[PDB]
């Protein structure tokens, strides 16, 4: 009854949301080619899959998401890939031109036409539900059909479906590491756009999970099947809540009204932090006190940003696993008594803990261990700000003298939204700073 | 030059046909 | 309109003779591939000769 | 399902773009017939690009070839890998222009224009999503700077949004060949700089410095250089061929390349660049294919690099590799040639990473360089021209077709106003 | 050889298209009747005496 | 639901290590200097051993008739070979038949071939009774029928 | 089962319909000397309407052969698939008709009608239900023109509801080939008004276009030229020879074609013809189909189509196609260019789809085009014809052989005002 749909919109957003589904068909027992190879089946209690699944009547499960790319590349090699007879062929929406790196071409001209299938498709998988629980949005803000379709996909919905949870997980570049020259621009344009409309921004940085994958998993020279990997791992661990039973289930609901204390804010970091591979993996205790702090740990967040020159607000603990209370309260003390690690004076109850259940499962083409327990640690603070002035820097010394801008200019978009997107994310800022303080 | 528009017109009325008899009606 | 037939005339000509052409290239290709065969026999034979 | 329009103008135009379809033929495996014998299926997923399907497992390719004299159509249709082009797309005349611009733009080409625009409106009403188009011709020559700016113009005017890519073998400095070759490039280029969404500009003796000084090959001939001009053009278009981890087609290239819309000429550059004694020996490896990527001589034009700054790159990489190491080399490679590149402008690199290396090889790389060291090549062009205009030297061939001076006047200026904008944002501060 | 070899490859008859309606071939296919055989010997025609 | 390309991956030719790896034991411990090579070899984690491991849980010549190969003493030529033709909706080559029968052969009385009867022009079909005149006597306007 | 009765008039006449019975001999699987050779048993089921069942296996062609000349009917005798013919129906005269209208009208084609009609009236009542009357001549000389148009208003005379086309080769002012060609040309025109269901008039000049442009061909020849008409012909009678799943006889042609009764003038086609060379490099498809039937050039008259408005179109397949696909394609058609296409008629398209192809090919169409660019054939055949009489030349003949110079002029008078019927037609607004 707990359904969930999800869009993965853009190449980023397809590439994630291929890793993602199988990392659910894998937890749920679902075979590639849609059925349950448990043949003995057994009726029990096995009612977990619905959040991200949907009986056909006839053994097959279709998932509830709409993959949607303007150019017909990535979204035709899931469709020609082993995932093929998964997903409903109607869901896999393609375009003719992609949107080139330009969010006028996202947002003005080619979006306009695909918007309308695309929202008939949303349409017809909200039609098939009992309760719609939310909307996960998979996307970049490089560039293109993640950046501007994306936003006008968010606006259509918010005018559309009005009160829905619409958290989205967002591929933001990094201060170095990046491959793409008007991508600040789109960055800029597209959080002005995307402010209003969303709910959740769960923030991750290329760079950063590149940190990640060399200092713990150690992998040296990683691809970006890795970090899709550790992307479903960590979207996985929030959906747990609404797929397994648990002790302490959080919900969408519960964890928006335990983060977000105004909404702009709605900006949280995700680190899903028993993240060590296999080979160093079982030599170690790996209880809940050491995953906790290895969550509270600078060296961990998966987006660029150091948290020590920031103030913590909200965070929320998702363990995964055999997990009991009395050790999660003792670690939440021992954080609490630690000193470097800074929470803000308004918020004395700064965590909400909930425990699941089910432990995470192995992907066998991964190099995540089989480990028994995890923690998921999503923590709203203001350590954002210094990556919203690398980006305003960046904005500021290519608008200076206008380079770049007659893409957008002679292609729909004015001269001037760039300039009121700057002044929204200066206005963001300011915010930033009334709540720090 | 004649309206052949209203040729036809008047020749269909009168019942004719055949382009003979269009000729001879004109 | 005697420009106009001569350049039809052009046309077809030079149509007919590049036609003729890729076909008499075909031949050579095929008996050149022939003349392969037969000095991929001949160095055979060389190898078993150097070894006796 | 995008489309690329090729055509081909000119001698020049003609034998590299037959190295072309050769090349990119054997990458989709298909045989001199036409008929496909491939072992995978991602060579099948995207042949509608430049293959219209025929009767049975032939396929067609999409280029309109366009010259004022049959010497070269029938060559370039008897030789290798020329029986596959379609008989009503070889569109030739009588007479030729022979580095003859005012014959090929203004009274011989003319006259061939609306067979060769209807061949081409043909093929693009056959196309159904239609990308753009690319013209391979020679700056320096009658019908290939002529006529193949002339044509550059109508299809401007017939589809002013579809994208736009030359690949302009364009004069050097000492190999010259050819005594009116400053009047053919200085005319072409003042129609090509207003006309063109992206001119690649390879140069001859920039092709012959890498062909010996990479390669050896003391013999290193003329195919060898369409070899290497197609091996860069397949480079570029890989993306719309084939699945990658981070695809960009012409369009993104053009978006993350130009900056202002006249800045819009690039320098080629393919480094999977070996010796034929250090094939076996050498490792392609990502940090030296970045290496020879961004070697100086390993350009394509004529020009440093070094004497210039570069505004944006490109780099295509093909094959399996990890972001990481590359992103990360493009990093250093930034930091450490800083005074290189362009201060107000961060990331200077785009990256295109696509999952199938060019056969023969295991791991490739291809550049592009919108660098302000092309001005160099401008100037060149510019006083060379000067040197010969301000005598009337050769003119009064270009003036008995019904041009004047005042064209030659317009393109000295239009020269010259393309070298000040490339000169001042070389020095150009940011505060 | 290949000259005569190549003649035939290219003056080769054209194939001649198989000749059935698009009816008879969607909506018509091969079945042959049975009948019932008798099994009282129905079968005199000329003298018998109608049931 | 097995595919075609998976006996023909090399990265196929190996298991990860999670996979693979269940307990404290290695079942084929990398050592340090292969681990080294594989990291100065720069090599994707799905064939480095620190991640994955491989373990589980003539002719002949021509012969051909020199007699006629001697007798040839001319060369197949490619540029006659019939010339082209619209026939059977098609052009194609068709070649030329050489013989030519471009002489009349009517005669003025009706004579017996070996393909039936000579036609015998029309005006010979009045001699005797003369059945059409081109001014009939016929009371009816329209013929007999 | 219906009937149609073939009429061959003149030379031309003749030529055509000995290529005629020789295309439609072996689609019907019918050898040389008259038995059935035939591999399916669709060809022998509406065998009757062109072939009479005769003795044994011998299927006899239901045609009279006409002319006033032992020439081109003892060549047709002499020739290929020419002992088919009934002895009989062979009727000729020994005169000569002198390419002179009044000669074969009045004088002697005059006395040898009577016997033609005879031979006529015998195939006629010996057909069993008789759809109607083929008949092959030329406007552009004597045994064509006069003796053509006396067949036919006698048989008009004699049988005033069945069905009549005329094929009829129009002259040509580049061919020329005769000089008193527009005298029999405009002599004759109007002697086809009042007559002839409908007329498909065939242009020589235009064949050699197509053949030139289309077919290459180099040298075209009259037996080529034959060989195309006949298989225009096969297409326009094909529905009542193979079943398909969207019938239309000669009637439904006219009733669907012909808006009003002197409107009766059509422009036929055909389109698939590909050079030798080029057959290969194209996929037969409908698409290719319809747009190279809807071409300028395929059309067999001398005028131009964008020059007028369609009055109508009718578009007959031949072959397995999708109806979707070939209805898009003729909206399609309609919509790019609704302009040359008459607004007072909304969606004048008849299409007409039937089974079976043509020996040898996948799939087929041709074409039959009322439009109102016809009217520009007769301007020039009237601009002829107005020049050569207002010297009176070579007037002398037809004055001599018993005719009026005021019947020269009604004749004229009568072209003109077919002219401006057409030309009002066309200049009709919508309402
Ligand atoms: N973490 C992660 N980031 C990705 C992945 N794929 C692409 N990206 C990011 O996406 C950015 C490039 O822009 P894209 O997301 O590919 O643009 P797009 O969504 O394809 O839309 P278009 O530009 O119109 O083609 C890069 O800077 C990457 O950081 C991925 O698989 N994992
Ligand atoms: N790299 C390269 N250069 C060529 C080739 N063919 C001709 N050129 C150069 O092109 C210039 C002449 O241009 P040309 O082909 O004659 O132009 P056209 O008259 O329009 O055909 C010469 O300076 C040659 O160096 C080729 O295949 N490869
Ligand atoms: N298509 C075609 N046209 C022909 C043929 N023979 C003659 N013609 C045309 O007919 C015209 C002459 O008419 P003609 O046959 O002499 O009339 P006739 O004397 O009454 O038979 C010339 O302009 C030719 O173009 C033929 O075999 N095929
Ligand atoms: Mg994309």
């Amino acid at each position: 009854m707990r359904e969930c749909i999800s869009i993965h919109v853009g190449q980023a957003g397809v590439q994630i949301g291929n890793a993602c589904w199988e990392l659910y068909c894998l937890e749920h027992g679902i075979q590639p080619d849609g059925q349950m190879p448990s043949d003995k089946t057994i009726g029990g209690g096995d009612d977990s899959f619905n959040t991200f699944f949907s009986e056909t009547g006839a053994g097959k499960h279709v998932p509830r998401a709409v993959f949607v790319d303007l150019e017909p590349t990535v979204v035709d090699e899931v469709r020609t890939g082993t995932y093929r007879q998964l997903f409903h062929p109607e869901q896999l929406i393609t375009g003719k031109e992609d949107a080139a790196n330009n969010y006028a071409r996202g947002h003005y001209t080619i979006g306009k036409e695909i918007v309308d299938l695309v929202l008939d498709r949303i349409r017809k998988l909200a039609d098939q539900c009992t309760g719609l629980q939310g909307f996960l949005i998979f996307h970049s803000f490089g560039g293109g059909t993640g950046s501007g379709f994306a936003s006008l996909l968010m606006e259509r919905l918010s005018v559309d479906y009005g009160k829905k949870s619409k958290l989205e997980f967002a591929i933001y570049p990094a201060p170095q590491i990046s491959t793409a020259v008007v991508e600040p621009y789109n960055t800029i344009l597209t959080t002005h756009t995307t402010l209003e409309h969303s709910d959740c921004a769960f923030m991750v940085d290329n760079e950063a999970i590149y940190d990640i994958c060399r200092r713990n998993l150690d992998i040296e020279r990683p691809t970006y099947t890795n970090l899709n990997r550790l992307i479903a791992q960590i979207v996985s661990s929030i959906t747990a809540s609404l797929r397994f039973d648990g002790a302490l289930n959080v919900d969408l609901t519960e964890f928006q009204t335990n983060l977000v204390p105004y909404p702009r804010i709605h900006f949280p970091l995700a680190t899903y932090a028993p993240v060590i591979s296999a080979e160093k993996a079982y030599h170690e205790q790996l209880s809940v006190a050491e995953i906790t702090n290895a969550c509270f740990e600078p060296a961990n967040q998966m987006v660029k940003c150091d948290p020590r020159h920031g103030k913590y607000m909200a965070c929320c603990m998702l363990y995964r696993g055999d997990v009991v209370p009395k050790d999660v309260n003792a670690a939440i003390a021992t954080i609490k008594t630690k000193r470097t690690i800074q929470f803000v004076d308004w918020c004395p109850t700064g965590f909400k803990v909930g425990i699941n259940y089910q432990p995470p499962t192995v992907v066998p083409g991964g190099d995540l261990a089989k480990v028994q327990r995890a923690v998921c640690m999503l923590s709203n603070t203001t350590a954002i700000a210094e990556a919203w002035a690398r980006l305003d820097h960046k904005f500021d010394l290519m608008y200076a003298k206008r380079a770049f801008v007659h893409w957008y200019v002679g292609e729909g978009m004015e001269e001037g939204e760039f300039s009121e997107a700057r002044e929204d994310l200066a206005a963001l800022e300011k915010d930033y700073e009334e709540v720090g303080v | 030059e004649r309206d052949f528009i209203a040729l036809n017109k008047a020749c269909i009325g009168a019942g004719l046909v055949t382009a003979s008899d269009q000729f001879q009606y004109r | 309109a005697t420009k106009y037939n001569a350049l039809c005339d052009l046309k077809n000509d030079w149509e007919k003779t590049t036609d003729r052409r890729i076909q008499s290239n075909t031949v050579k290709r095929r008996v050149r591939s022939l003349m392969q065969q037969e000095e991929f026999s001949l160095e055979d034979r060389r190898q078993r000769l150097r070894e006796m | 399902m995008r489309e690329i329009v090729h055509m081909q103008a000119g001698q020049c135009g003609n034998q590299i773009g037959a190295k072309f379809w050769e090349v990119i033929s054997d990458e989709h495996g298909i045989d001199p017939t036409g008929t496909y014998h491939g072992d995978s299926d991602l060579q099948l997923e995207r042949i509608n690009v430049y293959y219209n399907e025929a009767t049975g497992g032939k396929y067609v390719p999409r280029a309109v070839l366009v010259d004022l004299e049959p010497g070269t159509m029938d060559s370039v249709r008897s030789g290798p890998f020329g029986q596959i082009f379609r008989p009503d797309n070889f569109v030739f005349g009588q007479s030729g222009a022979g580095n003859n611009w005012a014959k090929g733009h203004y009274t011989e080409g003319a006259e061939l224009v609306d067979s060769v625009l209807d061949v081409v409106r043909k093929e693009a009403e056959s196309c159904d999503c239609l990308q753009g188009f690319q013209l391979t011709h020679s700056l320096g020559g009658g019908t290939g700077s002529g006529m193949g700016t002339l044509l550059i113009s109508k299809i401007r005017e017939e589809y002013p949004d579809r994208i736009m890519n030359t690949f302009s073998v364009v004069p050097s400095p000492k190999v010259s060949d050819t005594v009116v070759e400053p009047y053919n490039a200085t005319l072409s280029v003042h129609q090509l700089v207003e006309n063109t969404d992206e001119t690649y500009c390879i140069d001859n003796e920039a092709l012959y410095d890498i062909c010996f000084r990479t390669l050896k090959l003391t013999t290193p001939t003329y195919g060898d250089l369409n070899h290497l001009v197609s091996a860069t053009m397949s480079g570029v278009t890989t993306c719309l061929r084939f699945p990658g981890q981070l695809n960009a087609d012409l369009r993104k290239l053009a978006v993350n390349m130009v900056p202002f819309p006249r800045l819009h000429f690039f320098m080629p550059g393919f480094a999977p660049l070996t010796s034929r004694g250090s094939q076996q020996y050498r490792a392609l490896t990502v940090p030296e294919l970045t290496q020879q990527m961004f070697d100086a001589k390993n350009m394509m034009a004529a020009c440093d690099p070094r004497h210039g700054r570069y505004l944006t790159v490109a780099a295509i990489f093909r094959g399996r590799m990890s972001m990481k190491e590359v992103d990360e080399q493009m990093l250093n490679v930034q930091n450490k040639n800083s005074s290189y590149f362009v201060e107000w402008i961060p990331n200077n690199v785009k990256t295109a990473v696509c999952d199938i290396p060019p056969r023969g090889l295991k791991m490739s790389a291809t550049f592009i360089g919108n660098s302000t060291a092309i001005q160099e090549l401008f100037k060149r062009i510019s006083e060379q021209f000067t040197a010969m205009f301000r005598r009337k030297a050769f003119l009064h061939w270009y003036t008995g077709e019904g041009m004047d001076e005042m064209e030659f006047t317009e393109a000295e200026s239009n020269m010259n106003d393309l070298v000040s904008e490339y000169q001042q944002y070389q020095d150009a501060t940011a505060e | 050889k290949v000259s005569q070899e190549l003649q035939e490859e290219i003056n080769e008859p054209s194939p001649v298209e198989e000749y059935k309606s698009v009816t008879q071939k969607d909506f018509y296919d091969d079945e042959f009747e049975s009948e019932l055989p008798a099994p009282l010997y129905e079968h005199n025609v000329n003298t018998e005496q109608p049931i | 639901e097995v595919p075609y390309y998976v006996p023909q991956y090399p990265t196929f030719r190996r298991a990860q290590l999670a996979a693979v790896k269940e307990g404290l034991y290695h079942p084929s411990l990398p050592t340090f200097r292969r681990m080294d090579m594989d990291t100065a070899a720069h090599r994707l984690p799905d064939e480095h051993c620190r991640t994955t491991t491989g373990v589980g849980p003539d002719v002949k010549s021509l012969r051909l008739d020199w007699a006629k190969a001697k007798d040839i003493k001319e060369l197949p030529q490619i540029k006659n070979t019939g010339q082209l033709r619209f026939s059977g909706y098609a052009v194609r080559y068709q070649k030329p038949a050489i013989s030519g029968s471009w002489r009349y052969t009517f005669t003025q009385e009706p004579r017996l071939d070996q393909y039936g009867q000579r036609p015998v022009p029309a005006n010979i079909y009045s001699r005797y009774r003369d059945t059409f005149p081109q001014y009939s006597r016929n009371m009816s306007t329209d013929a007999f029928r």
